[PDB]
């Protein structure tokens, strides 16, 4: 829908096995949340094929009950 | 009537892709024996360049000479839209023919790319379909591949797009899997590669629990 | 001035469906200015009939004329795939011109029609797109036609055929539905007639979220 | 998809709106019911559309049940 102006990113912290991670952080509203928009965090680095990785998150947080609405059967 | 020089266009993948720097490529077909040596001339906005380079001559099955002349654009300068121009000269042809192409001009859009499921019945067969579609783009310009959890298996069927009823064009990308990679839940990625993309570059993700709406779904009509 | 022969294929529909009439058009062009009439001949079966349509000369900047010669045939007779005979004679040309059409029956395989549940992401986009798909099939003559509560769609969509690696053509077909109708629970179907189908129909009716078995299934999320 | 040689065809009866009707009857031994096989009725009309309808029969033809097992919404 629209690029978020804010923006939080920690520098590299070395891992033990030699290796790097990292955290990106993204604050927004609890409406644009709640209405379940899209949001995604591009990561691209040089061994990565493409060098573009998406991985969008949903708004359901997979809990076994979360429609909490009667159902309807039609045969 | 002696050699035909023509100028393909650039590849489409190359074109879009940063890594892969999009190549101009001049064709010289049915070339006079006597003159196989034929002089090569490249043009960018009327300046010369010293890029240029052309492929030894290749001998046909049709016993025709065939000349390639290839030359490495830059990829910046494909998306702004530069010129170029290739001239061949032949002494057994009395005047050289030249090509001009230029890149396709349109209102950018972004493209909207769905996945669809197999149904209920796609694994009862021995080969699932996965089906992912780009719609609403003007420029034919456009590239799509598949990824199997970082393994390249690509089908390349590249069906050529329709126009639709509001002039957006559209495509659509099928691949085969097994029941048990289906079954297994893996991530699909149908990449995509166009100029309206945010960062030229995009990609969706499909698995086996792709997703289900919070309304019922009903089983029956 | 140079006159020319095109050779078009019949249209399949016309073959299968009793009521239409089998037509076998053979077209000429760029016929020259001084010689407006073209002489036809026409042969099937290696034999004489006596039926002809001629479409009246018309004029063109180009000095141009179009001349198209069609011949009726059975179903049975184009069945057969016998060779349907165009000879063109002209007075700027030397000799005459001779033209055959003949489609080949090889392997007769019988298509495979699929319809897959509509994409999640649809619902946002005011308009559905529904996709069948249809493989299976040798020969590059299919008729394809979406037959919703009895009576056909105003548009569709119908993708060329490409090669495939198991030799057997696919397409795809397309149908663009506002979200109301879809909403109320539209049933829309898609009938497939083949040379090689029984009985020359195939056809099957689906809905929101497709299940073969009579049961309520969710996926993760 | 093949012919059945044993089967019969009532003759139509006139209705009172003045259309007809009739009954075809297909008979199949006993143990044939156990694997379920695919049966239909194939009629042959101008009205109906491109001259062929098609019937199948099935196990669940009357009221079906759903399966006892649900699967878990998450």
């Amino acid at each position: 829908g629209q690029p978020e102006n804010n923006y939080k990113t920690t520098p590299p912290v070395l891992d033990s096995d030699g290796s790097f991670f990292l955290y990106s952080k993204l604050t927004v509203d609890k409406s644009r949340w709640q209405q379940g928009n899209v949001f995604s965090c591009s990561v691209m680095h040089e061994a990565l094929h493409n060098h573009y990785t998406q991985k969008s998150l949903d708004k359901s947080t997979g809990k076994p009950t979360l429609y909490n609405v009667s159902l309807i059967m039609s045969d | 009537g002696g050699p035909s020089v023509f100028l393909f266009p650039p590849k489409p993948k190359d074109t879009l892709m940063i890594s892969r720097t999009p190549e101009v490529t001049c064709v010289v077909v049915d070339v006079s024996h006597e003159d196989p040596e034929v002089k090569f001339n490249w043009y960018v906005d009327g300046v010369e360049v010293h890029n240029a380079k052309t492929k030894p001559r290749e001998e046909q099955y049709n016993s025709t000479y065939r000349v390639v002349s290839v030359l490495t654009v830059c990829h910046q300068d494909w998306l702004n839209g530069k010129e170029y121009k290739c001239k061949v000269s032949n002494k057994a042809l009395p005047a050289p023919i030249e090509k001009t192409i230029s890149k396709a001009k349109g209102q950018p859009r972004e493209p909207q790319v769905y996945t669809l499921p197999p149904s209920r019945e796609e694994m009862t067969k021995n080969q699932v379909s996965l089906t992912c579609l780009v719609k609403g783009f003007y420029p034919s310009d456009i590239a799509v591949e598949w990824e199997s959890n970082g393994q390249p298996e690509n089908n390349y069927k590249t069906t050529p797009p329709v126009l639709d009823s509001d002039g957006s064009f559209f495509l659509y990308s099928k691949l085969t899997v097994d029941k048990s990679r289906w079954q297994q839940g893996n991530v699909f990625s149908c990449s995509v590669m166009h100029e309206a993309l945010h960062n030229h570059y995009t990609q969706k993700s499909l698995d086996k629990s792709t997703g289900k709406p919070t309304l019922y779904n009903v089983s029956l009509i």
